[PDB]
């Protein structure tokens, strides 16, 4: 707080102004760091209050995108209730929890002018999971097409007039937010904010909406930051995983025969500015996988409505008025092969990228990188067993071929002895969906993917005991997250530390089966050829969920 | 028009040179001679782009502008050219019938300057577009003659579409002709370097969807040119196109595709292609133990593979034999064991044995005249490695006799120039195959600097050592900064270490009469630098037993003095 | 610089070098260029051949990359720096620098001296060589000029009309037209090709319906009416398709911006005025399609059930093809800008009206963009801006309730042109906007006649003007004092009444921190801010005895050889 303090103020601001908002002694500790942080370097403190204050103020988004993300939250949770485990679905209707939630949600919108038009479409009780769902698809389509015809480049001088006049408020050389995260020991070569560019862009996400402000630094480098006004409060866990897989990267970079192919995790930065607003550099023009699916399906005559519509009415067609049920599973193989056969065919993403790059050279050196870091992605999923990977939760870079994810969330209770997190992933071990297998190789899938996924494990188990000394605290905070999520959490007792150690040995043991060639002549990576032998099989992809989207 | 009493030499000899003319009316008169005397059916002109033009047009200029003349001169007189992939801007008509509600309904008040105005558009824009195909073509041709990047972007878009009318019963003839155009038109095309050369006619084949099924060696011989990354299109496409039928096409595509990967010498797209191509498991075990860096167990598993070979099992695909013995030689050369394969280099492998010239020796004066009876008989088709050896023999001959020949500093520089020829053969992206060449440059500026070091001590027989010759401390201190990096490859590390030890032994046995006069203290003993350092980097890859056995040339002249015992016992203990 | 080397006097050539290495490097990325002999090569050749150096690596790439002439000079200044801390200095640009060194080394009738220099650089370091480059970042994404547009064709040997791409040569042709040292047959025959795609993209927007010549007045009187809904419809709709829309739009933008360039070439100017003027009076009647079509943000709250026609190219790119496209550098084309904007002013103020045309037609829609270029970078853009609004203020001089509605945008833009434009930019920009600010300020103040009219735009304009009498760069401060003098004569009230609203929003940042902090630009800004206060009859006469002791102490402090600073030492900056 006395020497460095710009490496403190971003996080001290939001944890002080969250613990001192929703709530004793800790926020009186957090006032001291801000006060002694205020005495030394005062103009740094006030000059950061300008950025935090104005970025909080002027980027309160609009009165149509709250309705957009409101609709789309209602749809992604609506089909989650429609297929979660409600019934065997014999002509369903809405349960009372839904009507209590969205009658309650009328005050969540703006006050004046939605309310006759949206309240005129569910209070009539004609919602029966056929009017409700298809109605929300109509509202999402009209609202999305409303957000086409808005402006793509809002001028900064009329949007937030202070941040254009910022660089002639010219003193003390504010360093760029988001560079004290990775280490780079010398601390004397950071880029400072020279000026904020005009023409703030405007990105219509598939499930949300955000703008990005792009900064010119004094070296002459232009690089952006996606600003997003609602960030859900499990962002912090996504940040702390972003503190973990960058933390391995030094001793993983120092190792030979990792560095020969330079796997280098390449997981993004994320800094806070608020208890609700974080900015992080979703830079120019790199997409998800789900946006490729929308571009293909609407490039075809269909839309992603017709897939879940297709398996929904085929699935319940095999139950209502005729109930054979040979099982769910052998039926799910049949509808899955119907989806691959008649919709969404093979090598759709390969047909995307080989038609997106001119000069095929530029494509080839694409996937030789794309097969590498996806490997360093899949390990990052297999270690510290996270979640399913919905294909709007992973982000491919379109320049080099990098891969990262939002939603780094580590979550069970089927064993109430050994209660906490880091139990199993359901039916497939990770994501190796066939429409990224047809792009990934079958030659790079073994010569690049497998040997990476072995090389990381033996590169991490034997520097010396690093996984223990990191994962002690970095699993411990997930334990405190597991107690503090429920209203249980009062059992901080010396079972805590061995309760950490059993999951520590579960993970360090878990990264060992793919990690050592033991005694005999194996091929090598036989735990990897085994587990990708399971992760690609259609019997195993048929039983998993439908938002996971095993067809693409 | 038909008088064949003149010989037709000059409709071939300057006539096809008549578009090199760099004069407008000249060139247009020659091409209007050609295009007003030939046929019109575009298939029977696409023959006479490939069947005719027997002029080689040796190595000068992209001759496909004239090809695009012989097919662009057969389009039609269409006056619409309806563009159909862009969803054009907001309409004049249909956008102005989107208000039925409030009947404003102006009723013919066209008495203003608008009466002068609006009709003036309709007379204009009906005649302002009027776009015909031929006028659109004839202003694109002069884009070609200024710049050769539009002929490519027009040929790639054209050629797989005129080919869409090449029906069967004329298919194998066009394939059989285009084979004779890509590789052997009795002509070697050294047409340019790094620019547009054959890629126009080599990218577009990949956009065909399968005319290219026979040749596969034509598709490989075009690698002395450009088009590295442009033929991997043609070879990787069959794996997503072939069937079970005619597997010899398939494994032919995989094996010469593999040695395209050998020329590019990336290995991660090589082992996967073997282990999804191979038959025996022991290739998968062996190659999978190579790519981690564990060459000793891959050596052992190949030794298991030969005794399982030549039996009643699968025929080992008649190339895994060479894979086992060539990787046997490689896995030998990585660790140590320079002494073992010397007599195997004698019974076969003439070009091998000059790589086996580090037989724990550092003098070569026992066979100083017995090597260039092989070096001068290997410098047919030279490489910068073999040229580096032929530079090294005179580099040591100048060290043996005082004042020598000084032939090296006009013998080395073609050593650089051949490596730059190989640099230009490789493509423009940083391939790892460039990697060796960088180390190659790092040795050449160590050869010429070699001709500065001991030649400044052959000349310095002045007997003023340890007070004048501080150039040893300066430039030998400069030998400890081109270290190279701790992850490159083991072969080039042992190369740099042993050959720098040849230089050290020149500056030991070239000091052999200078010894008894004093033994301030001069004695070098800094071969322990590359031995303790190479022991550390020979630990950091793999193989602790090697850096144990590479602390074996340390028991010469004492090697104890400043820090050599420190990291000697540090690395030998901590190993 | 090309006439002394080995001269000893250049230890007096040390007081001036960063003040020129800034003032060469803050323009050399941005001058673009002239008719291409020796234009950015001049500034590169200055920054190389001069005598702490993070500066010099930025032009050093430009020598090796584009230029076949500065090669040996950049190599000879690349060798001589080769200790330990050099690797963070070249660090941002290595993937450029070490790319350029791969371009040179090549066997040809190409030189046998500079390539061996490259080999000597790449061999004198061997471990500083390849540990800086990683698998490659910058790839090519079938960008701006790279997309195809597969128009129909007909080839005489085939039955069916084969579709093939209409635009192979739209990179090369547009590279020919800009290129100066070229024969006129290929450049003229590049203009004959390149605009033909521009004519293809408007071809299915050139047909006009049967009863149309009167229907524009039906569109114009539709603006003056309330409650325009539409039929309640429940139909699905195609969607955006973003990065094909952006490629086709920016493509079309490059075509007609290439028309605007193609005006300033002889034996092409008359023809480019024919096609250019015919496009500009074509692209004003589509603007009323943009008016009543995007009148659907009003006339009721939602009526979500709409028609919303099919997501076509809006023809609001003329908004980004006058201002952005004619901030150019040759500036004979800037005549085509003022001619252009006058022509759309007469047609927009012709078919639509003359008092309502400044309410909904094209003139505010592009005057917003002329506001926007005043906040831009790159002084060429500002020179497009102030010229664009001076063609605004001399045609909306008399017929204007407009300019009093959009005043506070215009004074902010014309004060931001002054407020930050670099010193090495030509000073015909910051003295042709102050005068223009006084032209507008004289126009929009000609009817306030008492000391009471300070309602809204008067209040924000005076608060904006007088509350910025500090910052720095005293073209702006003396521009402000000259503005307050020149609007205190048109119904001249005292300056104090032109300040009494904002006399308290000007002194609290002055008296708030005492002084001896917040470096020199705003310090001289506060003191020369209180030039202008005490030079008037009756204001500001108390409580500043601390200010006088701190400025007076800020000169009795003999600034040589003591603490005349806060953080940066006299030995560092000079």
């Amino acid at each position: 707080a006395k020497s460095y303090p710009q490496a403190l103020h971003f996080q001290l601001r939001t944890t002080k102004e969250d613990f001192a908002v929703i709530q004793r002694q800790p926020w009186e500790y957090l006032q001291e760091l801000n006060n002694i942080l205020k005495t030394a370097y005062p103009l740094l403190a006030l000059s950061l209050e300008s950025l935090v204050a104005q970025i909080n103020d002027r980027f309160k988004s609009t009165t149509d995108e709250d309705l957009f993300r409101l609709i789309n939250v209602l749809l992604i949770d609506g089909t989650l209730n429609y297929n979660r485990l409600p019934f065997p679905r014999k002509n369903p209707k809405l349960p009372e929890n839904t009507e209590k939630n969205l009658v309650k949600f009328s005050t969540t919108l703006l006050a004046p002018y939605i309310r006759p038009k949206f309240n005129a479409d569910f209070i009539d009780n004609k919602p029966d999971y056929e009017t409700y769902i298809k109605r929300l698809r109509y509202w999402r389509r009209r609202l999305e097409n409303k957000l086409d015809r808005a402006s793509k480049k809002e001028n900064l001088e009329v949007l937030c007039p202070h941040l254009s006049n910022f660089h002639h408020q010219k003193f003390e050389d504010i360093e760029i937010p988001g560079q004290y995260l990775l280490n780079k020991d010398n601390n004397v070569h950071f880029i400072k904010i020279a000026r904020f560019l005009p023409t703030v862009d405007f990105v219509r996400g598939t499930h949300s909406s955000y703008r990005r402000l792009m900064i010119r630094g004094h070296d002459g480098s232009v690089h952006s930051f996606a600003v997003q006004y609602p960030a859900v409060r499990h962002s912090r866990r996504e940040e702390r995983m972003f503190q973990l897989y960058r933390l391995f990267n030094k001793s993983l970079s120092k190792n030979v025969e990792t560095r020969r192919r330079s796997i280098q995790f390449n997981l993004p930065i994320a800094i806070p500015l608020s208890p609700q607003v974080r900015i992080m550099n979703d830079s120019v023009s790199f997409t998800t996988l789900h946006e490729i699916h929308n571009e293909f399906c609407k490039k075809k005559g269909f839309d992603p409505d017709d897939i879940q519509d297709f398996m929904a009415d085929k699935l319940n067609a095999a139950h209502d008025d005729a109930l054979p049920a040979p099982d769910m599973t052998i039926l799910k193989v049949e509808i899955f092969n119907s989806i691959q056969t008649m919709f969404v065919p093979s090598n759709v993403l390969k047909d995307h990228f080989t038609s997106l790059f001119t000069q095929f050279e530029d494509f080839w050196l694409f996937r030789k990188q794309f097969a590498s870091q996806y490997s360093s992605f899949v390990f990052m999923s297999y270690m510290m067993m996270i979640n399913n990977r919905t294909p709007h939760k992973i982000h491919v870079d379109k320049t080099s071929g990098n891969v990262f994810t939002l939603e780094m969330l580590p979550s069970d209770l089927s064993l109430p002895p050994d209660s906490p997190i880091f139990h199993n992933n359901e039916p497939v071990p990770f994501r190796l969906t066939p429409n990224i297998q047809s792009l990934i190789g079958d030659s790079a899938l073994e010569g690049i993917f497998a040997v990476n996924l072995f090389t990381i494990s033996r590169a991490l188990i034997e520097p010396d005991n690093e996984l223990n000394t990191y994962l002690a605290l970095f699993i411990r905070d997930e334990i405190i997250s597991w107690f503090s999520n429920l209203h249980r959490p009062i059992i901080e007792n010396p079972q805590l530390r061995e309760m950490v150690q059993t999951n520590v040995d579960l993970i360090i043991r878990k990264v060992a089966q793919l990690g050592h060639l033991n005694s005999t002549p194996t091929v090598t990576t036989q735990f990897i050829l085994d587990c990708i032998g399971s992760a690609v099989s259609p019997r195993n992809l048929a039983r998993t969920d439908v938002n996971f989207m095993p067809w693409f | 028009h038909f008088n064949n009493t003149e010989i037709t030499v000059r409709m071939e000899q300057p006539f096809l040179v008549g578009t090199r003319v760099e004069d407008i009316g000249i060139r247009k008169r020659f091409m209007t001679i050609l295009d007003n005397s030939l046929e019109r059916d575009i298939k029977e002109r696409l023959y006479y782009v490939i069947r005719d033009q027997n002029w080689e047009f040796i190595a000068d200029y992209p001759w496909l502008n004239q090809a695009l003349q012989l097919l662009y001169g057969s389009f039609n007189r269409e006056k619409e050219l309806s563009l159909k992939n862009i969803y054009c801007l907001s309409p004049p008509s249909i956008l102005q019938e989107y208000l039925p509600e409030n009947a404003e309904m102006v009723t013919e008040v066209n008495d203003l300057e608008l009466s002068n105005f609006v009709k003036g558009h309709i007379a204009s824009m009906q005649g302002l577009c009027r776009i015909i195909s031929s006028d659109f073509i004839d202003s694109l041709i002069e884009i070609f003659y200024q710049d050769p990047k539009a002929i490519h972007r027009a040929w790639v878009t054209l050629f797989p579409q005129v080919y869409k009318s090449i029906p069967k019963n004329e298919k194998y003839g066009f394939v059989r002709s285009i084979i004779t155009l890509l590789s052997k038109p009795y002509h070697t095309r050294q047409i340019s370097s790094r620019t547009n050369v054959i890629n126009m006619l080599l990218d577009s084949i990949s956009k065909i969807e399968s005319l290219e099924l026979p040749p596969h060696l034509v598709k490989y011989l075009a690698i002395s040119y450009n088009a590295w990354y442009q033929s991997i299109n043609i070879l990787e496409s069959i794996q997503s196109n072939t069937s079970i039928d005619n597997t010899k096409i398939i494994e032919a595509n995989e094996d010469a595709l593999l040695e395209l990967y050998v020329n590019l010498q990336e290995e991660d797209m090589f082992y996967g292609l073997w282990r999804r191509r191979a038959k025996y498991t022991e290739t998968n075990i062996g190659l999978s133990y190579e790519q981690i860096g564990l060459w000793d167990k891959a050596q052992q598993l190949y030794e298991v593979a030969q005794v399982k070979a030549r039996s009643g099992a699968l025929p080992y695909s008649q190339s895994e034999y060479a894979l086992w013995e060539d990787n046997w030689i490689q896995c030998a050369e990585k660790l140590q064991h320079w002494d073992v394969l010397t007599e195997l280099a004698k019974h076969e492998g003439f070009t091998d044995l000059l790589l086996e010239c580090g037989w724990r020796v550092a003098d070569w004066n026992s066979d100083r005249d017995a090597l260039e009876q092989s070096v001068k008989s290997v410098m047919d088709v030279p490489t910068p490695r073999r040229q580096m050896f032929k530079t090294f023999l005179a580099l040591q001959n100048f060290a043996e006799s005082r004042k020598g020949d000084q032939e090296v500093r006009k013998l080395c520089d073609e050593g650089i120039q051949l490596s730059l020829i190989k640099w230009v053969s490789l493509p423009i992206r940083y391939t790892p195959a460039h990697k060796w060449l960088l180390h190659g440059f790092q040795q050449y500026m160590e050869f010429l600097e070699a001709t500065q070091i001991y030649a400044n001590l052959h000349t310095t027989t002045v007997q003023n050592l340890d007070s004048k010759a501080q150039e040893i401390k300066r430039i030998l201190q400069a030998w400890r900064d081109r270290l190279p990096n701790t992850w490159d490859d083991v072969n080039m590390w042992n190369d740099l270490v042993t050959w720098r030890q040849h230089a050290f032994q020149v500056i030991n046995n070239a000091y052999l009469p200078l010894i008894p006069a004093l033994q301030a203290y001069r004695g070098y003993h800094e071969i322990a630098w590359v031995i303790n350092r190479f022991a550390h980097v020979a630990r950091k890859h793999n193989m602790p037993d090697v850096c144990i056995s590479q602390l074996a040339r340390i028991y010469t002249l004492p090697n104890i003095e400043i820090q050599e015992a420190f990291l000697k016992l540090r690395e030998q203990a901590k190993c | 610089f090309r006439s002394i080397g080995g001269g000893r006097f250049e230890n007096l050539y040390r007081s001036i070098k960063p003040i020129l290495q800034v003032l060469l490097q803050s323009l050399n990325q941005m001058i673009l260029t002239a008719r291409l002999p020796h234009e950015r090569e001049l500034y590169v050749e200055l920054c190389i051949t001069v005598p702490y150096l993070p500066f010099l690596m930025k032009p050093l790439v430009f020598a090796l990359q584009q230029y076949p002439d500065l090669v040996s000079q950049g190599l000879r200044t690349l060798e001589l720096c080769i200790a330990e801390y050099f690797d963070p200095i070249i660090e941002p640009v290595i993937d450029d620098v070490s790319k350029a060194l791969f371009n040179l080394l090549q066997p040809q009738p190409f030189n046998h001296a500079i390539s061996h220099n490259v080999v000597r650089i790449l061999g004198k370091l061997g471990g500083r060589n390849r540990q800086f480059l990683k698998p490659p970042t910058d790839l090519t994404e079938k960008t701006e000029l790279d997309i195809d547009a597969i128009a129909d064709f007909k080839i005489n040997g085939m039955p069916e009309d084969v579709p093939l791409s209409v635009t192979p040569g739209i990179q090369s042709a547009l590279n020919i037209l800009q290129s100066y040292k070229s024969d006129i047959h290929y450049r003229k025959s590049a203009y004959k090709y390149l605009t033909c795609v521009l004519l293809l993209m408007t071809k299915s927007s050139a047909e006009f319906p049967t009863n149309y010549t009167e229907l524009l007045k039906t569109a114009v009187n539709s603006i003056k009416l309330e409650r325009i809904g539409i039929e309640k419809n429940f139909d699905l709709e195609p969607t955006v398709n973003k990065r094909d829309y952006s490629n086709q739009e920016n493509l079309f933008l490059r075509l007609l911006e290439s028309v605007f360039y193609a005006t300033s070439i002889k034996e092409l100017k008359d023809d480019a005025m024919d096609l250019l003027n015919n496009l500009l009076d074509h692209f004003c009647l589509l603007q009323v399609n943009t008016t009543l079509l995007n009148k659907r943000n009003y006339n009721g709250t939602f009526n979500i059930d709409l028609k919303n026609p099919n997501f076509m190219l809006d023809s609001s790119l003329i908004l980004d093809a006058i201002p952005f496209a004619l901030s150019y550098y040759i500036p004979e084309v800037r005549e085509v800008g003022v001619l252009a904007y006058k022509r759309i002013y007469e047609k927009s103020c012709l078919i639509y009206g003359e008092e309502l045309a400044l309410s909904h037609s094209f003139i505010p829609e592009l005057a917003k963009q002329f506001i926007h270029l005043c906040y831009d970078e790159t002084y060429y853009n500002k020179r497009g801006g102030v010229l664009g609004i001076k063609v605004l203020i001399d045609n909306v001089k008399s017929s204007s309730v407009f300019l009093k509605k959009y005043q506070y945008n215009l004074a902010n833009g014309l004060l931001f042109v002054l407020k930050d434009t670099q010193s090495e930019a030509p000073s015909a920009i910051t003295d042709s906007a102050e005068k223009l600010l006084i032209d507008l300020l004289s126009i929009t103040f000609a009817d306030v006649k008492e000391e009471d009219l300070g309602n809204k735009v008067l209040e924000n304009t005076l608060t904006d003007i007088v509350c910025e009498l500090s910052n720095a760069n005293p073209k702006v401060r003396n521009a402000c004092q000259k503005s307050l003098h020149t609007i205190s004569n048109l119904t001249g009230i005292p300056i104090v009444k032109l300040m009494d609203h904002s006399k308290q929003f000007l002194l609290s940042p002055i008296f708030a921190k005492p002084l001896r902090a917040l470096p020199f630009t705003m310090q001289i800004g506060n003191v020369d801010a209180i030039t202008f206060c005490l030079s008037l009859p009756n204001t500001f006469l108390t409580f500043n005895e601390e200010l006088f002791r701190l400025l007076q102490e800020s000169i009795v402090l003999a600034d040589a050889e003591d603490e005349s600073l806060s953080t940066n030492i006299q030995k560092t900056t000079e």
